């Protein structure tokens, strides 16, 4: 509910804080190419939630590999806020998306350890 | 464990990086002959020459990276020890097809020399690579062959000798072009043609004999210029120097110089500097266009230039993807020289790419030394993309193109939009502070001078073994600095403030304008910065910053040669931490220098070979950097040989420059190397100076050999700001602002 | 004044080699080997010096009676000869990546057709007393280049199949052919087109029906032959090989109407090709047998129910606009006796007669 | 409302010809007063573009206690962003007095250094903040070590 009105209002307020470039600082640029970037996997999230949730039957045993395919090969140059940050929205993934398809183990473990991997180097 | 790290590489098959294991072998094996040639032992010397010849095809291998450690690899492998009779002959065939075919290019110089004598197995092995790349798209190392090859042919058998004959054989066709472009462009001005070539003979006229066929041939270039502008040499090669000046000068010009063939006098060395200066003044007055541009103004533009593959010269690149961009096509006829060292000519390169490209002409002046540094700047600022911090604040520092074509000439790239803050930051004070009578030519920096002689014995062209007392140096720079250099403080503020129209972008580009003096300041005290006044750093009015163009003078030269006692880590004028507001920020700029500083520390290899081959490879560089100087200024030359009597600037400047990187603070132990010649208690203790009370002794103090991050920087910046230093080197660094 | 016939002579009078350029390009490139050579060279450098021939002779006779006395030797002997050469290394070229490889191809045509353009060009009108064509003994070459304007749509591109490239092949083949007819010796010809005159020609008309299914791809190899032989309408010598296939292999054509109509076969493209087929054919057979084949035609549970008027009528509701256009096109009145003695019919034919002539002709 | 030129030019016409007109001294001191009522509005209106250009506008004017008497960096630097460090450079020349003199720290201008920081720092570029901070904190004394 709630969670809508304000990610749509500070959406609206980067879009307030996109007015000033002359001469842009990289923090004008790369910290919101990056927050977006979080902000990204937050709405997709949502989305495929109440999708998998209320799909099919048991489909979500089958699709789905479509977002961590998509949250895999997301890349940083330099700043240390990406490759933490995502870790925050991605754990929130763990947990939520593991509490939504509860309502083909040994897969899920090989599938969270290939989350673990890349997520270090 | 390395053992165990590498060939299982090639025994797994799918990936695990041949370079990730590969080179790191090749840096180990690397610095243990380094470190052995240090020293001589039994065990040292035998388990030595087990270790080497290992790392030396691996480094073939794994040549998808970056490449040119490599292209410093192979004349390393060659010259270092045992140079293989087989071994390298055929897998270094195998290479440049293995690799990059364009890794072939990647040591333009390297080769060419290599071909003749640098290689000696080439005419052997690298002959044939040079020869299956040679004849399909290479047109550039068609450029360079023809200035290494012609100079020695040194000893042969039969094949070695008539191959490399054939291959500059084609170069006279399907390169005919080559040579009528060069035979083209060898202009210009009359002066720095007699003036040059008469001090290259005539500093060859005055020792032991030598001067038979040195003497004999040194004649006939000049003779070319003068003997044949209307005899068939230049009805073959006409100018329009050679149109009236080389003819209403070949009346008088034949007799006076006929008369020197057979002159052979050493005292006249010294005499044709009657007749010399007399044509000098008179071949300044004509420099005045209209003579190669016409003589230019001849374009093919035929038959796609009858196929022709001639680029913007030097524009066959580094990295790989070799895809011929760009192309000749014909020139814009109006031409302008300008008011500069050798009197250079803007040149306009209409490219064929639905783009043109302005160059330079310097024909006095053999663009060598400065290649390697041009190319070792984009490894500068092509190495930092892999420090963070480099990346984080955008830190490059701009490069271009050095052309080096012909031994005696070569042409260079041109930004618009880049000035001399000199230049502009004197008309545009001019326009606002008074029409042009300000106070330049009265009483402040002529009033400093004849002060300044006032001081020592006589003349200016001592002071050397003057310049005493620590209280009235506080006095000179207190007077002058003050008054003098906050004038264009004003004027330089004033000067971004009036091109920035908005009242902010003053403000904001001033971080690209320092960021940019940030960058080039590190860029010296990684090497010597000499005849690099301030008119020689200039700025880019664009994003407002700051680019570095001078290299006549490398590491010590900068600072060692005594005609010219010169010492500072980079140019710290006054009037630009001026124009830094009341900052402070500059002390932490310190920053910039810093993760720049280690952004550069932590791999020596690269850096350390790319300065060996550089320092120890171009003549231009000590077997003739005397040439370089001397070729700039007269007072050089007496004074240079009878310092530089059976003594060798290579090795040591190498190690004394990467011992620079590892922890040699204050510059201190550079000031002493620098030292160590002339004279040690008349400068040696004044470079102390900087180092000796206490305020500044923070610059002695700190010194410490343990690999210190921000040390070198903590005092290389008061070690800039001891005005002691600026007041008394030169009158054209301007110190006073 | 007479430009040409005037200047031409003091030249002459001047020089007489003081006009030709460059020397070949086929050795030179097997020493350079380049891509700028397929821009200029197989471009411009063959066909600039062909386009100054082509205007040159259109001028003055100056290739006729003072070209013939140039040279039969040294520098000579590398001209329009080995040009020719370049044109047997055009046909092989032309048949042996992307753009480049492109432009290799549009290049090796717009070449290649220019000088079919002057080989026509020259022929049917350099050599006026005919005793020119005599001079050019590879007149082998351009003989088994030209005619495969079959074999050409192969090697040239499909592409300009397309790109209106072979909506001038058609009238460059009109052109060489053209140069063909009647002006050289007729035995040219069957040197020329007697090397697959019939034999394919019943095998592959025959053998649309034959093929059936997969027929589009095939209908493109018809429709060449079709086409090709509409260019043999401009040709000669069709007269000796192809009125006895009119009589009976056109009337076979007509055949191939009436099996094929029972079955609708195939798509409106074939449905196309009857069009062609009929056309190339009735742009030589008789009229008398087609109209004769209208009411003869007709008098020879739903599916023979409708059948009975089909037979009766598609066959000229398809066919139609072609028939009209193909009777009304060689002669009036005979039309009429056709019509009338069909009955009944009459006014299909003669509604599309009087109304498909109304828009053809203003 | 984009020609800022005619509020630039209208305190130049303002400014100059209250230095050409009649007497001066009182009225100099007069037209100081008002850096008040521009202050008084930086602290009424929030979030609003032109009163930056007010700023510019300010700094521009020949001077003091609008660079004293402003906190804009608190407020004109929310929004203004690049407009508000313009401030700083006019304000350090006559504002911060104590700076090119060598004084005590105890008079230097206390405020009017942190402002800029703290506006140097929400533009947490990649050499603004990082410099700034060193810099005004440099500006008295046991930094070097916490440094």
């Amino acid at each position: 509910d709630r969670a809508k009105y304000y990610i749509q209002n500070g959406i609206q307020s980067f879009m307030q804080n996109y007015s000033s470039i002359d001469v842009l600082l990289h923090q004008s640029r790369l910290t919101k190419l990056q927050s977006v970037q979080a902000l990204t996997e937050i709405q997709e999230f949502i989305s495929f939630i109440s999708k998998q949730g209320n799909l099919s039957s048991q489909v979500p045993l089958k699709r789905l590999l479509n977002t961590w395919t998509n949250r895999y090969p997301d890349a940083k140059m330099d700043p240390m806020n990406i490759w933490d940050d995502i870790i925050t929205n991605r754990c929130f993934f763990l947990s939520k998306i593991e509490e939504k398809l509860t309502p083909i183990s040994s897969l899920i473990r090989s599938c969270k350890f290939s989350m673990k991997m890349k997520m270090i180097d | 464990a390395e053992e165990e790290a590498q060939p299982p590489s090639w025994s797994c098959g799918p990936a695990a990086g041949v370079i990730d294991a590969y080179m790191t072998l090749a840096d180990f094996c690397d610095q243990q002959l380094r470190k052995e040639e240090e020293n001589a032992s039994v065990i040292d010397s035998a388990e030595l020459q087990a270790y080497p010849a290992l790392v030396v095809e691996k480094m073939l291998k794994a040549l998808k990276l970056n490449s040119n450690e490599a292209r410093l690899k192979f004349p390393r492998l060659l010259q270092i020890i045992e140079r293989y009779p087989e071994e390298t002959l055929s897998l270094m065939t195998k290479e440049i097809s293995s690799v990059p075919c364009w890794q072939f290019i990647s040591w333009i110089s390297h080769m060419v020399a290599l071909l003749d004598k640098d290689q000696a197995v080439a005419v052997q092995h690298s002959v044939e690579e040079i020869t299956d790349n040679y004849p399909q798209a290479i047109v550039y190392p068609f450029i360079i062959s023809s200035e290494s090859y012609s100079f020695k042919d040194t000893s042969t058998g039969h094949k070695n000798k008539e191959f490399v004959a054939r291959i500059k054989s084609k170069l006279d066709q399907g390169g005919v072009i080559q040579d009528f472009i060069n035979a083209l462009d060898q202009l210009s001005n009359p002066e720095l043609l007699f003036k040059d070539w008469s001090n290259d003979v005539r500093a060859e006229l005055a020792k032991t004999p030598v001067n038979k066929k040195n003497i004999e041939k040194m004649y006939e270039r000049m003779y070319a210029a003068l003997g044949d502008p209307k005899a068939p040499g230049l009805g073959a090669f006409r100018r329009k120097f050679i149109q009236t000046f080389g003819k209403e000068f070949d009346k008088h010009f034949g007799k006076g110089g006929s008369k020197l063939l057979r002159m052979k006098l050493s005292d006249f060395n010294d005499i044709t500097n009657m007749l010399l200066l007399k044509m000098n003044k008179d071949s300044k007055p004509p420099g005045n266009l209209k003579e190669c541009s016409p003589w230019m103004s001849d374009f093919k533009v035929e038959f796609l230039r009858n196929e022709l593959e001639i680029p913007g010269q030097y524009d066959g690149r580094g990295k790989p993807l070799p895809e011929y961009h760009v192309r000749i096509a014909g020139f814009d006829e109006r031409v302008t020289v300008m008011a500069s060292l050798r009197r250079p000519k803007r040149i306009i390169i209409r490219g064929h790419d639905e783009r043109e490209h302005p160059f330079l002409v310097k024909g006095g002046e053999d663009l060598r030394q400065d290649q390697r540094v041009e190319q070792l700047f984009q490894v500068m600022n092509g190495i930092l993309a892999q420090d963070s911090a480099c990346s984080q604040r955008a830190l490059q520092l701009r490069t271009y193109s050095v052309v080096p074509m012909t031994s005696r000439l070569g042409l260079i790239e041109w930004l618009e939009n880049t000035v001399t803050l000199k230049d502009l930051l004197l008309n545009t004070m001019s326009q606002e502070e008074k029409a042009a009578y300000l106070s330049d030519p009265r009483a402040p920096p002529c009033e400093y001078k004849d002060w300044l002689t006032k001081m020592s014995g006589k003349h200016d062209v001592g002071a050397y073994m003057l310049m005493y007392k620590g209280a009235n140096r506080t006095e000179t720079v207190t007077s002058f600095r003050k008054r003098e250099s906050k004038v264009p403080a004003d004027l330089l503020k004033r000067a971004f403030v009036r091109m920035s129209t908005s009242p902010e972008a003053f403000l904001a580009l001033r971080s690209h304008f320092a960021s940019s003096h940030a960058l080039i300041c590190i860029s010296h005290w990684i090497l010597g910065i000499g005849d690099r006044h301030l008119n020689n750093f200039m700025v880019a009015m664009e994003t407002g910053g700051v680019i570095g163009i001078d290299f006549g003078h490398a590491f010590g030269s900068a600072t060692q040669f005594l005609p010219v006692p010169e010492l500072m880590p980079f140019r710290l004028t006054r009037q630009f931490i001026n124009l830094m507001l009341p900052m402070k920020e500059t002390g932490l700029m310190y920053s910039i220098m810093v993760h720049a500083l280690r952004a550069f520390r932590s791999d020596p290899g690269l850096l350390t070979n790319t300065m060996d081959v550089f320092v120890k490879e171009p003549s231009f560089d000590w077997k003739n950097f005397e040439q370089k100087m001397l070729k700039k200024g007269g007072s050089w030359i007496q004074e240079i040989n009878v310092a530089e009597k059976n003594w060798y600037p290579r090795q040591k400047i190498c190690y004394a420059k990467r011992k620079l990187a590892g922890a040699n603070p204050a510059v201190i132990t550079c000031d002493e190397l620098l030292l160590g010649h002339e004279k040690a208690p008349a400068f040696r203790d004044y470079v102390a100076v900087a180092r000796g009370s206490k305020d500044h002794n923070i610059r002695a103090q700190e010194p410490e050999s343990g690999l210190s991050e921000e040390t070198q920087v903590k005092c290389l910046m008061d070690q800039a700001t001891d005005p002691n230093i600026l007041g008394r080197t030169w009158e054209g660094w301007e110190p006073w602002m | 004044k007479e430009e040409g016939v005037s200047f031409l002579i003091n030249t002459f009078e001047g020089g007489g080699c003081g006009q030709p350029s460059g020397i070949l390009a086929q050795p030179t490139l097997l020493y350079l080997r380049g891509p700028f050579s397929l821009q200029a060279t197989l471009c411009w450098l063959d066909l600039l010096l062909a386009a100054l021939e082509c205007y040159n002779t259109f001028i003055g006779e100056r290739t006729v009676g003072a070209l013939q006395v140039l040279g039969t030797e040294a520098q000579s002997s590398l001209l329009k000869a080995v040009a020719f050469f370049l044109e047997s290394i055009a046909m092989h070229d032309i048949i042996a990546s992307p753009q480049e490889g492109e432009r290799y191809n549009y290049s090796k045509c717009t070449v290649v057709v220019r000088i079919m353009e002057f080989t026509t060009t020259l022929l049917n009108t350099s050599p006026e007393g005919w005793k020119l064509l005599k001079k050019d003994l590879c007149n082998t070459h351009l003989m088994r280049v030209l005619v495969q304007t079959l074999c050409e749509p192969a090697s040239i591109g499909f592409n300009i199949g397309d790109v209106q490239v072979m909506a001038h092949l058609p009238d460059v083949c009109v052109n060489l052919m053209k140069a063909l007819k009647m002006s050289p010796y007729k035995d040219i010809l069957e040197t020329h087109l007697r090397e697959k005159i019939t034999a394919q020609s019943i095998e592959e008309l025959c053998a649309v029906n034959l093929y059936g299914p997969d027929a589009q791809v095939d209908r493109s190899r018809l429709a060449a032959v079709v086409s090709a032989c509409k260019q043999l309408h401009r040709a000669g010598l069709l007269h000796n090989i192809l009125p006895s296939q009119s009589t009976d292999l056109h009337h076979s054509v007509g055949t191939e109407l009436l099996s094929l109509v029972y079955k609708g076969i195939a798509p409106g493209d074939e449905r196309q090709c009857l069009p062609s087929l009929d056309l190339s054919c009735k742009q030589l057979a008789s009229g008398l047998l087609e109209l004769a084949f209208a009411f003869g035609g007709l008098c020879e549970g739903s599916v023979i129910h409708f059948s009975h008027g089909e037979y009766f009528y598609s066959l000229f509701s398809e066919t139609i606009n072609t028939e009209l256009l193909k009777n009304l096109d060689l002669a009036v009145l005979e039309l009429m006796q056709s019509s009338v003695d069909n009955t009944k019919m009459v006014s299909a034919v003669l509604n599309g007669m009087l109304d498909q002539s109304f828009r053809e002709r203003a | 409302i984009i020609a800022k030129q005619l509020f630039s030019s209208l305190f130049s016409g303002i400014l100059k010809e209250m230095d050409k007109f009649k007497t001066l001294s009182e009225k100099n001191n007069i037209t100081q007063k008002l850096l008040q009522d521009f202050n008084r509005f930086l602290n009424t209106t929030f979030s609003f573009f032109p009163p930056f250009v007010s700023c510019i506008q300010d700094i521009s004017c020949q001077h003091a206690a609008l660079l004293s008497l402003d906190p804009a960096a608190v407020s004109a630097g929310c929004l203004a962003s690049l407009q508000q460090p313009v401030g700083i450079r006019l304000l350090e020349e006559a504002l911060l007095r104590l700076l090119p003199a060598e004084l005590p720290a105890k008079r230097v201008r206390g405020k009017a250094r942190l402002p800029p920081d703290v506006l140097r720092w929400v533009e947490l570029a990649k050499l603004y903040r990082s410099i700034g901070e060193y810099d005004v904190l440099r500006g008295i004394f046991t930094s070097e070590i916490g440094t």
